[PDB]
């Protein structure tokens, strides 16, 4: 079974530098080539760049070239991009994925799950839970940066759960809440960037 | 760098019914007997998910509905007739040079029939009392079509300190869910705090109060 594991984002300040890293599991990774593919929060898909299996790369030059690296190690089947002298319009989710692979007349293409990227000045802050009690949820108040992860009784529910995307207030901190619907029938959340996890009944 | 151009951008299509995106390059994707231009889709919260290769060929696990067609520089993607769960973001991408580029995506919207929301209105809790902001937020759960008009009233309209976030449509029922907060410091200072809601779905706004 194929996976492709992706690490190493977070926050960084602008000029600062990340090191992405792609591990690849159940799949002949010596063998093929490997691409870098972003998205900016809320916009579309970019070429990043790709490197052979061969060693030989290529960059999208127009946006990248000159500052990221894109290597591999194939004794540790591990996929890396070296991301220097970063800049703001470089906050995307980052995936590594290998394209299209068409061999034995059958077409398959493999995803990383994907690691977002954060470039601001701005510092880390964890955010405050609230409850919200009857209908009801989770008031997920004024952190910084995305994302936060929300779960219900440690993952267990599932159904009929909305978590909201966040929406930046005036501060500069993100909220959001989750609600779950129970007419009368009868949360876990993780800020990473921060450390913080806190569980609201 | 070959500029991918796709259309429509938004295409709203009703259960049952055929959807059509074309996808034009600056540049010819042919290398010997293959176009090199696939067709991908992408699901909130998801990674992108190979659905056609090579213009015309459907990926493995790919249901019939999907299907591929064009040469050249005109390319077609197809949905004979799309079902809930095909809701999500289509995008071309060609690969018969570096750089590889996208097109713009198009995001595909199931139009679905006509739903009225569940109105709840959530007071400021304890915990957060113990602070020095109160917020108030007001839930419009499972509606559509999305355009929904939120206001917040001790009778007197507010104006400027709210906030609305809404979900991507359901996978499964294709409705739409919305939140609204209102921030306060001032709060202790008034009695009736209220949420109106107005949507096609229902005859007469709708209002959920506390006090």
């Amino acid at each position: 079974e194929v996976q492709l594991l992706e690490s190493g984002g977070g926050l960084e300040q602008p000029g600062g530098s990340l090191r992405l890293s792609c591990v690849v599991s159940g799949f002949t990774f010596s063998n093929y080539a490997f691409n870098w593919v972003r998205q900016a929060p809320g916009k579309g898909l970019e070429w990043v760049a790709i490197i052979y299996r061969s060693g030989s790369r290529m960059y999208h030059a127009d946006s990248v070239k000159g500052r990221f690296t894109i290597s591999r190690d194939d004794s540790k089947n591990t996929l890396f991009l070296q991301m220097n002298n970063l800049r703001a319009e470089d906050t995307a989710v980052y995936y590594c994925t290998t394209l299209l692979i068409y061999e034995s007349d059958v077409g398959v293409d493999f995803w990383g799950q994907g690691t977002l990227v954060t470039v601001s000045s701005a510092s880390t802050k964890g955010p405050s839970v609230f409850p919200l009690a009857p209908a009801l949820g989770c008031l997920v108040k004024d952190y910084f940066p995305e994302p936060v992860t929300v779960s219900w009784n440690s993952g267990a529910l599932t159904s009929g759960v909305h978590t909201f995307p966040a929406v930046l207030q005036s501060s500069g901190l993100y909220s959001l809440s989750s609600v779950v619907t129970v007419p009368s029938s009868s949360c876990n959340v993780n800020h990473k960037p921060s450390n913080t996890k806190v569980d609201k009944k | 760098d070959i500029v991918m151009t796709q259309s429509p951008l938004s295409l709203p299509v009703s259960p049952g019914e055929p959807a059509s995106i074309s996808c034009r390059s600056t540049q010819s994707l042919i290398f010997g007997e293959h176009n090199y231009l696939d067709w991908y889709l992408q699901k909130p919260g998801q990674s992108p998910q190979l659905l056609i290769y090579l213009a015309s060929n459907r990926a493995s696990g790919v249901p019939d509905r999907f299907s591929g067609s064009g040469s050249g520089t005109y390319f077609t993607l197809k949905i004979s007739r799309v079902e809930a769960e095909d809701f999500g973001v289509y995008y071309c991408v060609q690969t018969v040079q570096v750089p590889y580029t996208f097109g713009q995506g198009t995001k595909l919207e199931i139009k679905r029939t006509v739903a009225a929301p569940s109105v709840f209105i959530f007071p400021p809790s304890d915990e957060q009392l113990k602070s020095g902001t109160a917020s108030v937020v007001c839930l419009l759960n499972n509606f559509y079509p999305r355009e929904a008009k939120v206001q917040w009233k001790d009778n007197a309209l507010q104006s400027g300190n709210s906030q609305e976030s809404v979900t991507e449509q359901d996978s499964k029922d294709s409705t739409y869910s919305l939140s609204s907060t209102l921030t306060l410091s001032d709060y202790e200072k008034h009695k009736v705090y209220a949420c109106e809601v107005t949507h096609q779905g229902l005859s007469s706004p709708v209002t959920k109060s506390f006090n």
